[PDB]
């Protein structure tokens, strides 16, 4: 229920390091004797580029504040192909959180 | 006394050629080209 994808053979990378966590002077802070810390790839980070693609488009439609850019030294077409960029990222994130099952084309009668 | 013809100097009666007039405004917008675009990774394929 803590979800992978359903390709996922092995998804993990694990670690042991003796020396504990240490605090800083100047708070009240937790002096704790164990820690994880933890990096998470996953398909969420589409919701967040999908932000991003709302964002942009409004104000890159309207050009607001494109001359800013441009009188220091920018192409307008530089604008365009990150965007360009975010079309494909938002896709290559599509074509992972996708279930591995397989066939193509079209077909509506019978084998059997 | 005959005083022929005089008039007033000068104001509103030496304006009313010039309004003046006026102009037209337009918008500030523009698309992009999405007609190059592909994704960037891609295994699928390898299914063959």
């Amino acid at each position: 229920s803590i979800q992978f994808v359903d390709w996922c053979p092995t998804g993990f990378k694990v670690g042991i390091n003796y020396q504990p966590p240490t605090v800083v002077p100047g708070g009240d802070l937790a002096k704790v004797q164990r820690a994880v810390c933890m990096l998470s790839n996953t398909t969420a980070i589409a919701e967040a580029w999908a932000r991003l693609d709302h964002k942009f488009d409004l104000m890159y439609a309207k050009r607001a504040f494109v001359h800013w850019y441009v009188g220091e030294g920018m192409e307008e077409g530089e604008f365009s192909e990150a965007r360009e960029d975010m079309a494909a990222l938002e896709k290559d994130y599509e074509e992972v959180g996708v279930d591995s099952v397989e066939g193509e084309g079209e077909e509506e009668g019978e084998e059997y | 006394p005959d005083l022929k013809n005089v008039k007033s100097k000068i104001g509103s009666t030496e304006n009313l050629k010039h309004q003046p007039g006026g102009g037209k405004v337009q918008i500030i917008n523009k698309k992009l080209d999405l007609s190059n675009v592909q994704s960037k990774c891609g295994s699928k394929d390898n299914i063959k």
